[PDB]
RNA sequence: UAGUCGGGUGAUUAGCCAGACUCUAACUUAUUGAACGUA
C-alpha cells in the first residue's frame, strides 16, 4: 500500500497495521515489525521496507523513493506501472446487481 | 401519515406501529392500538382510524383499521387530480427542528 | 360437522382436532390437550436422545422449470441429505427454493395471515423454459396425524400476463396449530435455519431475550452472529450473579460451540475494558472473534446461531438442541481444512440430532462416512437436469 | 344460463372449505334434456360417472397388479371452457350450446365459461373431453403391458413389470399438450408411485397384498368399534344411520367383510341395521 | 463466452452452453470470473504500452485459492493463471492440498 | 445514580429522579441535557486537577448557553443553587432567558 | 431394521398371528353427479 499510495502523488503515505489486532497477544515487546524485501531487477536491485505498530516507527523511505521514481517517470511520459493486488474471501460477495453510473 | 400517504399515492400505506416500540412492554393484552376521529364537515363527521400492532406470536393479528381514512384521503387525491383543490397541511415539529443551516 | 371432526380426530387426525378447539370453547379441554399433546409427546430412548412421537421433516421436493432444473425430485432423507454435485449444477438453487418454502413457516408462526419469501421473476424461472413460470413443490410431514403438508411457491416471468399462485395455505394451517397451541400453552416450535455461503463476514464492530427472535433472519443465508454476541452477552450479564434457565442456556450454547469446531475449546465474555467483548481460546491462545481464521469463524458463526436459535426456541425441551427442524447448509466445506470437512456432519448432526440437515458440498471426502441412501449426486454427464446416490 | 348459478361453501374432512355452484333449476332440466338428446362418445377406462361401473370396478381394475402408480390433474372441471369442448367436437347455432353448458363465475367475465362440479351435465362433458386422451392413453398402457383407468381427476395406472412406469409421467404430459393446447394441466405435486411394500388405494379403496378389493384396516376398525357400540345401543340417531350406511358400503365394496361381521355377533343384529 | 446486452446493459456469459447472467452464476464459477477479470481490467489499465498488457508485472496475492471451486477446477487455477500473466509474481495461499499437483516442488 | 447491568442483561442507567427509583430515560429532556452537561464538567475538571483533595475546586472558565434550556419552571427554580457550591473557584459566564432562574442570582452577578 | 397390507382378540387404542418390499402413499368433497343402502 505504500508503494502504491506514493505513485498517485507526491509523499503519499500507504495504510500502517493495526494496534488492536496486528500485534501477538503474547508478544514480550508490545510492538509488531514486518520487514519486507523487494528486489527491482538489477537497476536498483534490493527495495527494503520495515512497518512498524506498537501496543516504534516505520522505515518505508526506499519505498518512497521507488514509487516517485515510478511517477516522476510516469508523468513525464508514459510508462508500465506494476499491478500489485490482494484478493481475499472477501472477494464472495453476491453480485450487487446495481450499476452506476460514475461519468467516467 | 396514512392520510399524507393516500393523498400522495394510491394505495399508499402510511407509516405502521412498531411491534418493538409502540407497545407496552406489560400489558396482557399483547397488543397495542391507537386509535382516532376526525371531523370532515357537516358531512362525514366521523371519520375514524385505529392503528394497531400485536407481538410476534399471537393468535389473531391485531390489524389496522385504516378504511374509512383512506376512501376520505382518496377522494381528497382523486378529486384533486380532476380539478385542483386546496388540502390540509399536516406537519410536525420536535426539538429536533433546533439543527444549525434540486427543481424537480 | 361436529361429527366428522369429532370423528377424524379421535382416530388421530391433528388438523381435525385443531379445527374442533377453534369452535368449541374458543369463541376445548380435551381437543386443545389432543393438539398439544401430538406437538410434544416423545419418549427418551437407549441413547438418552428425546425422540418425538411425531416428527417434522421434509419429504419431498419437486422443482419443476426453476432456474436450471426443468424437472427435479429429491426424497430428502428424513434425516441427512448431501447433495454432492459440482459447480454448475443447481446444489445451492435446490436450498433457496426450501428455504423460500420454510419461509412461510416462519412468517406464519410469527403472525396469522403473514407473508413469507417469494421466488424471483428475474432470477428464479428458467430462460430456456416454455411455460416462463417456476415452480417448487414440496410435501412435508408431521406424523401420523399430519402425514402430508403440501406446499407450492410458483412464481411467474416478469411481463408474462399469467400469474401463478402459491399453494401456502396448508403451511398457514400448521403454523397456526403451532403458535395458536404456543400461546395457549408453552410449547416448543420448529427451528429453521439457512446457512449459505454469506455466513461468511467480516466480524464487524428487537430484544435478543425474546423466543420469537429465533425467526429473525433464520432463512437469509448469514445467520445473524452479530444478535448471537449481543445474546450472549446479555446471557452473561444476566447469569453472573453469585458466579436459573439463562445459565443453563449460556452453558448449552457454551458445550456445542466447544464441541462442534475442535479449534475453538472455551468462549466467554470479558469487560474489564470498556468494551464488553467476546473471548474465544483457539488454537489454545484465547483471542477475540476478529483475530479468528476465515474457517474458524464461520465454523463458530454456524454453530452459534443454530444454538441460540434451538434453546430459545425449545423452552421445555430437556436438552433444546435436540429439537425439530430444517436446516439447510449450502457448502459445509467453506473455508474448512480437509480434514475438517472430513468430520463435520458426524459431529454437527451428533448435538443436533433430530434435525433434518439438507447439506450440499463440491467436496467428495466430506461424504465420508455418510450412508449412500443420504447422498444425492448429479451425475457430471447426466447433469442436474433429469428428475441419486 | 351461464350466469344461472348459486355458489356455496361445504367444508372439508380435515380442515377448510370447497367452493360450489350449483345451477338453477330450469338450466338443469335444459342440461339433461340436452344430455338425452346426443350421448357422448366416452371411453371404457373412464370408471365414474356412468351407468353400473362404480368405485368397485375402478379399484379392481388394478386389483391383479403388483406397482401401483397415478397422478391428479390439477383443477379439473375449472380448466375446461369452450375451446376445449369444440375442438374436441372438431376432431372426433352452436352458441346456445356454450350458454347452456357452462358456467359464469364472475360478474365480468362473460368469457370465463367453465364447468362446475355441481351441474348435472358436467359429468357427462368432463368425460367426453377426454375420449382420445383415454383413447391413446391405454392403447400406449396396454402395449406396455399397463392398465389404467380414471376416476374424474385421479388418472390410476398400474403394472407387473417392473420400472415401466416411470415414464408413464412424462408420456402423460407430452400427450396433454397436444391435445388441450397448454390449457389443462398435471399436478406434479400429487403424483403417486407405490408397490406392494406401501398403502395402495384407487379412489379410497385399499387394495391389499393379495390383489383382492379391501375397505382397509383403519375404517375395518373404525366400523367395528361402532358395531361394538350399537351392542351397547350407545349410539344415536344419526350416528346409527352412519353406522348403517358405511356398512351398507362395506358390502358392497367387501362382502366378506360383512359375513365375516355377521359371523363376529349374528345375522339379526345386521338384518335391523 | 462473455458480452454486454443491450435497455440495462446486461454481462450475459455462455456458462455451460447457456446464457445466463452474473446473478444466475454459481458462487465459484462467478467468484473466479471476479478474481480473474479484476486482474484483467487492473493490468490493461497499468500497461498501456504492452501489444498483450496481461504480460505486465506486479505482485498479485491470493488467499484460500480454491474457494467455491470443486476438485477438478481446484486442479487447473494456477497454471491457466499463469498461462494468461506470464510475468506476474503470484503469492498464493490454500489449504487443499489437489493445487499442488500441478506445480514444481520449488514454489511450495 | 447507578449502572445497572447485572441485572436485566443490558446496561442502563438508574436514578433517584424524584425519590424514585427509574431509568434515565424516564428523567425529563432538560434534566438529561442538564446532567450531560454537569457529568462532563466534573469528568473534565478531576480530570485537570489530579493534585486536589476535591478536583471539584478546580479553576477553569465555564461558558453556558440558555443553561435553562428544557428544563420545566420548577428545575429553572433550582438550577443554579449549587454550581458554586460544588464549583467554587471557577468563573461562570452563563446566558439565560428566564428570569425563575434569575430569582436565585445577585444582581450583583447580572 | 424400517415402512407397508390387514386374519383374528379387544373396543377407533392397546395387542397376538400371518405375510409380501419397482429409489417410491399422502384415505380425499356435498345438497350436485354417479354407485350403496334405506325406505
Ligand atoms: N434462471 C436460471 N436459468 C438458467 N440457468 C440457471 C438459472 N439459475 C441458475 N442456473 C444455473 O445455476 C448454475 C449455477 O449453479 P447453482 O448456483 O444453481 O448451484 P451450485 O453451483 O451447485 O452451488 P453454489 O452456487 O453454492 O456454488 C448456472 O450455471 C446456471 O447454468
Ligand atoms: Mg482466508
Amino acid at each position: 500500500s505504500w508503494f502504491v499510495a506514493n505513485i498517485l502523488k507526491e509523499g503519499g503515505s500507504g495504510q500502517r497495521l493495526s494496534e488492536l489486532t496486528d500485534i501477538k497477544n503474547d508478544a514480550e515487546n508490545r510492538y509488531a515489525d514486518v520487514s519486507s524485501t523487494f528486489f527491482f531487477g538489477k537497476g536498483l536491485k534490493s527495495v527494503p521496507i520495515r512497518l512498524s505498530r506498537s501496543a516504534r516507527d516505520s522505515e518505508v523511505k526506499p519505498a518512497r523513493d521507488l514509487a516517485d521514481i515510478w511517477r516522476v517517470i510516469n508523468e513525464a511520459k508514459t510508462i508500465n506501472l506494476p499491478t500489485f493486488a490482494l484478493y481475499n474471501v472477501e472477494r464472495s460477495q453476491p453480485f450487487n446487481r446495481n450499476t452506476k453510473d460514475n461519468a467516467g | 401519515s396514512w392520510f399524507v400517504a393516500n393523498i400522495l399515492k394510491e394505495g399508499g400505506s402510511g407509516q405502521r406501529l412498531s411491534e418493538l416500540t409502540d407497545i407496552k412492554n406489560d400489558a396482557e393484552n399483547r397488543y397495542a392500538d391507537v386509535s382516532s376521529t376526525f371531523f370532515f364537515g357537516k358531512g362525514l363527521k366521523s371519520v375514524p382510524i385505529r392503528l394497531s400492532r400485536s407481538a410476534l406470536g399471537t393468535a389473531e393479528r391485531r390489524d389496522s383499521e385504516v378504511k374509512p381514512a383512506r376512501d376520505l384521503a382518496d377522494i381528497w387525491r382523486v378529486i384533486n387530480e380532476a380539478k385542483t383543490i386546496n388540502l390540509p397541511t399536516f406537519a410536525l415539529y420536535n426539538v429536533e427542528r433546533s439543527q444549525p443551516f434540486n427543481a424537480g | 360437522m361436529t361429527k366428522q371432526y369429532e370423528r377424524k380426530a379421535k382416530g388421530g387426525n391433528l388438523l381435525s382436532a385443531f379445527e374442533l378447539y377453534q369452535r368449541n370453547t374458543d369463541n376445548v379441554d380435551e381437543w386443545f390437550e389432543t393438539c398439544r399433546d401430538y406437538i410434544q409427546d416423545g419418549h427418551v430412548d437407549e441413547s438418552g436422545t428425546f425422540r418425538p412421537d411425531n416428527a417434522f421433516y421434509l419429504r419431498r421436493l419437486t422443482l419443476k422449470d426453476f432456474r436450471r432444473f426443468s424437472l427435479l425430485e429429491i426424497k430428502f432423507e428424513e434425516d441427512l441429505t448431501v447433495i454432492i454435485g459440482n459447480n454448475g449444477k443447481g446444489k445451492t438453487s435446490i436450498l433457496y427454493a426450501i428455504a423460500k418454502t420454510l419461509s412461510w413457516f416462519v412468517a406464519n408462526i410469527l403472525k396469522e395471515g403473514g407473508s413469507g419469501q417469494r421466488l424471483s421473476e428475474l432470477t428464479d424461472i428458467k430462460n430456456d423454459a416454455e411455460n416462463r413460470y417456476a415452480d417448487v413443490s414440496s410435501t412435508f410431514f408431521f406424523g401420523k396425524g399430519l402425514k402430508s403438508v403440501p406446499i407450492r411457491l410458483s412464481r411467474s416471468a416478469l411481463g408474462t400476463a399469467e400469474r401463478r399462485d402459491s399453494e401456502v395455505k396448508p403451511a398457514r394451517d400448521l403454523a397456526d396449530i403451532w403458535r395458536v397451541i404456543n400461546e395457549a400453552k408453552t410449547i416448543n416450535l420448529p427451528t429453521f435455519a439457512l446457512y449459505n455461503v454469506e455466513r461468511s463476514q467480516p466480524f464487524n464492530r428487537g430484544r435478543r431475550e425474546e423466543r420469537f427472535d429465533a425467526y429473525s433472519q433464520a432463512l437469509g443465508g448469514a445467520g445473524r452472529f452479530d444478535h448471537f454476541v449481543e445474546w450472549y452477552i446479555y446471557l452473561h450479564k444476566r447469569t453472573i450473579s453469585d458466579i436459573v434457565t439463562e445459565s443453563v442456556q449460556k452453558s448449552i450454547v457454551e458445550k456445542s460451540i466447544c464441541s462442534v469446531v475442535p479449534s475453538i475449546s472455551k468462549i466467554w465474555v470479558e469487560m474489564t475494558t470498556g468494551s464488553d467483548l467476546v473471548k474465544v481460546t483457539n488454537d489454545g491462545h484465547d483471542v477475540t472473534i476478529d483475530q479468528l481464521s476465515d474457517g474458524q469463524r464461520v465454523f463458530l458463526s454456524l454453530v452459534a446461531d443454530l444454538a441460540r436459535r434451538m434453546v430459545m426456541l425449545n423452552p421445555l425441551l430437556e436438552n433444546p438442541l435436540e429439537g425439530r427442524g430444517i436446516v439447510l447448509i449450502d457448502e459445509i466445506e467453506l473455508h474448512l481444512h480437509p480434514k475438517w470437512q472430513q468430520e463435520v456432519i458426524l459431529n454437527l448432526r451428533s448435538v443436533f440430532p433430530n434435525i433434518q440437515f439438507i447439506i450440499t458440498t463440491h467436496s467428495p471426502i466430506v461424504l465420508s462416512t455418510i450412508e449412500k441412501r443420504c447422498i444425492r449426486e448429479f451425475d457430471p454427464n447426466d447433469d442436474g437436469n433429469q428428475s441419486d446416490s | 344460463a351461464p350466469r344461472k348459478y348459486k355458489v356455496y361453501k361445504i367444508p372439508k374432512r380435515t380442515t377448510g372449505f370447497r367452493v360450489i355452484a350449483q345451477p338453477a333449476k330450469g338450466l338443469k332440466d335444459i342440461q339433461r334434456a340436452f344430455v338425452q338428446l346426443y350421448n357422448f362418445p366416452v371411453h371404457d377406462a373412464s370408471m365414474a360417472y356412468m351407468k353400473g361401473k362404480g368405485i368397485r370396478d375402478n379399484a379392481a381394475a388394478h386389483a391383479g397388479n403388483q406397482y401401483l402408480l397415478k397422478a391428479d390433474l390439477e383443477d379439473f372441471f375449472n380448466s375446461i371452457t369452450p375451446a376445449i369442448f369444440w375442438r374436441c367436437i372438431e376432431m372426433s347455432d352452436k352458441f346456445f350450446i356454450e350458454k347452456i353448458l357452462f358456467w359464469q363465475p364472475i360478474k365480468h367475465r362473460k368469457t370465463k365459461l367453465i364447468l362446475s362440479v355441481g351441474a348435472p351435465s358436467s359429468p357427462v362433458i368432463s368425460n367426453f373431453c377426454m375420449y382420445e386422451f383415454d383413447n391413446r392413453i391405454h392403447a400406449a398402457c396396454n402395449k406396455l403391458e399397463i392398465t389404467y383407468t380414471r376416476y374424474a381427476d385421479d388418472l390410476t395406472f398400474s403394472c407387473n413389470i417392473p420400472n415401466v412406469l416411470k415414464a408413464v409421467p412424462s408420456t402423460i404430459e407430452a400427450l396433454l399438450k397436444d391435445l388441450f393446447g397448454s390449457e389443462l394441466r398435471l399436478n406434479h405435486s400429487k403424483t403417486v408411485f407405490s408397490s406392494k411394500a406401501h398403502n395402495r388405494h384407487v379412489t379410497g379403496v385399499t387394495i391389499n397384498n393379495e390383489e383382492t378389493l379391501s375397505l382397509g384396516r383403519d375404517r375395518k376398525r373404525f366400523i367395528k368399534h361402532l358395531i361394538n357400540q350399537y351392542k351397547y345401543g350407545l349410539l344415536d340417531n344419526e350416528d346409527k344411520a352412519y353406522l348403517t350406511g358405511l356398512l351398507a358400503f362395506a358390502s358392497h365394496i367387501e362382502p366378506g367383510f360383512i359375513t365375516r361381521m355377521n359371523e363376529k355377533y349374528s345375522l339379526e343384529l345386521m338384518e335391523r341395521l
